[PDB]
């Protein structure tokens, strides 16, 4: 399994060359070397059989981990004022990372959380980073506070989605408020437009069953023209009007961006419309994902842009859009008609050594050696891990199977569209929307045998789902849920 | 954690 | 020390609102007195619908404690419109908050409408403004972002000049002489060259692009970023790889820019992107086998971090 998936311990490590020409970016590249290089020399390489003398064990430190989240998940000091507007990432970081973990809350604690987050649901539609008498809703608390509700909810009367199913067609009016001509969303009222809006969108309106043509039109669009001449994706692409005559990327492609991209643009694919979504370049766009993975004496860590550093939360953004643009390449292969496509073992051996709080300490997982640990980089660092870990594919014969066990009959109402003819045509399509989209939602699966557990099977985590970067035992019966299956 |  | 607002004469006739957490909410933050006292008044002031100079104000504390209150920032510009404010000295305030530190997707969002509703017949002095703040950091992707939406947004009123635009691509090419691994002035050069409405596309600007692209990777062969342009270029264009290998091949082991005669010190061979390149002009001419000898050679030897990718590559070539 791992033929081409080479040990950073094997390979030579050198620095990228000069060409005896500084720079900036050079000084600091350099410097990134010397801090990775220097900390995987002083830890005994994971996978060797008996763990070396003097030198840093670099088994996963589940417990430190787990401390680090309890300790900020009841009480943080007064810095995080700067992330008040984001409490409900704070939620998912912990409890994703728990989940990831293997680690379980009680019934009183995911109970709080659950009613933490309800209190964050505005009755308009959407949920915001605080209070709803405090901060007004915004589709990224919308992602996070749902994925939440998915990891710690339920469906009794205390469980927060018999909530959520409540507030269904609220939340598709606050999507079509962000909803721009061009297929972009702002964020919030007054809000920026980009690509995080857009696959935080989308991926609630997927699991909740308020997807519309109207809802959708020039969404995929707007996603196609960030693909830059990198092959990955800017934040946002700007409409040049005469609708548009053109559509331009408006900056670099990016990790985070690309990821959004990647996702939403896959989750555009189970949606029947016709000549829908736009291609995007998937060849190109696994060409820019592989080559951000950073060389061994960078710890084969993923960097988020050309000629930028090594960053551990990279391992989510960039490494689990791995299989998504994966997928796709191969789609458009069967459609002109298995070696791993990135070093999922030199990834493991990026978050085992580098991207771990030195032992003893506070726990959690970083940036990069000399950043401190923190909730968003513990969460992307194990997601990330996850998907190294565990060989995830979009299996065709899983959605036909999930095609085959759905029930049209069972669901909840139908949104009613802000105009008039934004809906389904008729049932017959509706259904057949609803049923590609939940079986397509459900089609990742863990690749029999293709388990890679760098450092031994203590260092294994549970099984992130691409796209959705949630479990698939959570994954599910939430999805279920709300398309009313069983 | 600046992502939003 | 402190005064709570409470205690203000120009707030004694405001109840203050407290934050509905519920019974014991998880992931709470021991807010500072200061911070809690202005958002229990902002609250207030937010439930009324209070559009006010004193609510200004407030909306400025506030986001001077916490810049990223995405909230606080849209009842900021609410205000603003509905006080018919002077925008101008709003953009002063924010230069300030740049300096102060204070950044976030919500100032750079707060800038861009403080343009879009002033909509100056010229935007040079916000170009040039924009221009001085990458000095800290010329990598800001927000920063790059912006700059992509002030020509683009002003471009489509008509208001960017051919002067302007000649001016830019003057200050794109000296980012590019600072630091040639600018991956960000590498992508503001595409906008100003390839993909912007305006830029012309004729047989001299697609020559002299080439000369530029391969004198930079002569200038440094190891840049991803040059290759990377080089093959979107190409791509883009739909130009043949083929014309070009007499100046990649030296990398590998007229009347274009060719490698040095010496080629620069610490500039170890082959170049991977240079294999890649002489890998995919090999099945530019059908040669498949010749292309996965090379996919192979990048697989086991010269880029092993992507061995799978490059063995991937190579089995395609059957
Ligand atoms: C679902 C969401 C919220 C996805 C967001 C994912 C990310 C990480 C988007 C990137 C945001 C961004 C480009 C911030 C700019 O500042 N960050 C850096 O400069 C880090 P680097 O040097 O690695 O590019
Ligand atoms: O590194 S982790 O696995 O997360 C947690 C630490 O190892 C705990 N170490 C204890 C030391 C004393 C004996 C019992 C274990
Ligand atoms: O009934 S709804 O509109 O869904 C929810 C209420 O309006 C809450 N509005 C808040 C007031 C204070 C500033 C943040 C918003
Ligand atoms: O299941 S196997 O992969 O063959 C081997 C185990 O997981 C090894 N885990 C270590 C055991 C001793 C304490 C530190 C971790
Ligand atoms: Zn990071």
């Amino acid at each position: 399994a791992t033929e081409f998936t080479p040990s950073v311990y094997s390979l030579v490590s050198k620095p990228l060359p000069s060409n005896s020409r500084p720079s900036a970016t050079l000084d600091e590249q350099a410097e990134t070397e010397d801090l990775i290089s220097q900390l995987f020399d002083l830890t005994a390489d994971p996978n060797a059989l008996v763990s070396e003398h003097g030198k840093r064990y670099s088994g996963l430190r589940k417990q430190e981990h787990t401390q680090f989240l309890a300790s900020s998940f009841f009480q943080l000091p007064g810095k995080f004022v700067s992330l008040d507007a984001s409490r409900p990432w704070l939620v998912f970081w912990t409890v994703h990372s728990l989940d990831l973990l293997g680690v379980a809350l009680d019934q009183g604690t995911k109970d709080r959380v659950v009613s933490t987050l309800l209190h964050f649901l505005s009755p308009k539609g959407g949920f915001g980073g605080g209070p709803a008498n405090s901060q007004i809703p915004h589709l990224l608390p919308t992602y996070a506070s749902v994925c939440s509700l998915a990891i710690a909810g339920n469906d009794s009367s205390t469980g927060g989605w018999k909530d959520l199913a409540a507030a269904r067609q609220s939340i598709y009016e606050f999507f079509m408020r962000c909803k721009r001509p061009d297929g972009g969303f702002v964020v919030c009222e007054g809000g920026e437009v980009d690509v995080r809006g857009t696959y935080c969108l989308l991926v609630v309106a997927t699991l909740l069953d308020i997807i519309t043509p109207e809802l959708l039109h020039n969404v995929d669009k707007f996603v196609s023209a960030c693909q830059t001449y990198e092959g990955g994706f800017a934040c946002a692409s700007f409409p040049f009007p005469s609708e548009p005559s053109c559509r331009v990327s408006m900056a670099e492609a990016h990790g985070g961006y690309t990821s959004c991209s990647l996702n939403s643009h896959f989750l555009l694919t189970s949606v029947p419309l016709p000549s829908f979504p736009l291609s995007i370049d998937a060849n190109a766009a696994l060409r820019w994902t592989v080559l951000q993975q950073g060389e061994p004496i960078e710890g084969g860590g993923f960097r988020g842009r050309t000629n930028k550093l090594v960053d551990g939360c990279y391992s989510w953004w960039v490494g689990g859009g791995a299989p998504v643009a994966e997928e796709l390449v191969r789609r458009e292969k069967s459609r002109k008609v298995i070696p791993p496509i990135f070093n999922r073992v030199a990834l493991q051996e990026f978050t085992l050594v580098a991207a771990q709080q030195d032992p003893g300490s506070t726990g959690g997982l970083r940036d990069k050696p000399g950043k401190r640990p923190d909730q968003y980089h513990t969460c992307n660092n194990l997601s990330g891990l996850s998907i190294a870990q565990h060989k995830m594919s979009h299996s065709p014969s899983t959605v036909s199977s999930n095609r085959l066990k759905f029930d049209a009959s069972k669901g909840l109402p139908a949104v009613k569209p802000v105009a008039p003819g934004g809906g389904w045509k008729n049932e017959d399509e509706r259904q057949n929307a609803r049923r590609e989209i939940w079986a397509n939602a459900l089609g990742w699966i863990e690749e029999e045998g293709g388990e890679i557990i760098v450092g031994g099977k203590d260092n294994r985590i549970n099984t992130t789902t691409p796209v959705f970067n949630i479990l698939g035992l959570r994954l599910k019966p939430f999805i279920n849920y709300f398309y009313c299956q069983e | 954690m600046i992502i939003m | 020390t402190y005064i709570p607002m409470s205690q203000r004469r120009s707030w004694a006739d405001v109840k203050p609102i407290m934050q509905d957490d519920g019974p014991n909410p998880v992931v709470p933050i021991m807010y500072s007195e200061e911070y809690k006292d202005a958002m229990d008044y902002f609250r207030a002031i937010a439930a009324k619908e209070e559009k006010s100079e004193r609510a200004l104000e407030l909306t400025e504390i506030i986001v001077r404690m916490n810049p990223a209150h995405y909230t606080v920032w849209q009842y900021r510009f609410s205000l603003l419109t509905s006080l018919n404010k002077s925008l101008e000295d709003e953009l002063r305030l924010m230069n300030e908050f740049a300096v102060q530190n204070l950044k976030s997707y919500q100032v750079w969002h707060h800038r861009l409408l403080l343009l879009d509703r002033i909509s100056p017949q010229d935007p040079v002095s916000e170009i040039e403004y924009i221009h001085g703040s990458l000095l800290p950091d010329p990598k800001n992707y927000h920063t790059w972002a912006y700059l992509h939406w002030l020509y683009s947004h002003f471009s489509t009123l008509g208001r960017i000049s051919e002067a302007q635009w000649g001016s830019e691509l003057d200050w794109c090419n000296e980012m590019l002489r600072v630091d040639g691994r600018n991956n960000s002035a590498w992508g503001w050069r595409w906008y100003l060259r390839v993909s912007r409405p305006g830029a012309e596309t004729s047989s001299r600007s697609l020559q002299d692009e080439l000369i530029y692209i391969l004198k930079s990777i002569h200038l440094i062969p190891h840049n991803v970023s040059a290759w990377n342009y080089l093959r979107g270029f190409l791509k883009h264009f739909s130009l043949p790889l083929v014309p070009i290998l007499p100046a990649i091949l030296p990398y590998t082991a007229f009347g274009f820019p060719m490698p040095s005669d010496p080629l620069p010190e610490d500039t170890p061979l082959p170049v991977p992107l240079a294999l890649e390149y002489l890998a995919d002009s090999f099945i530019e001419q059908n040669r498949v086998d010749d292309a996965a000898k090379v996919f192979e050679k990048l697989s086991s030897e010269y880029d092993q971090m992507r061995a799978g990718y490059w063995e991937f590559r190579r089995r395609e070539c059957a």
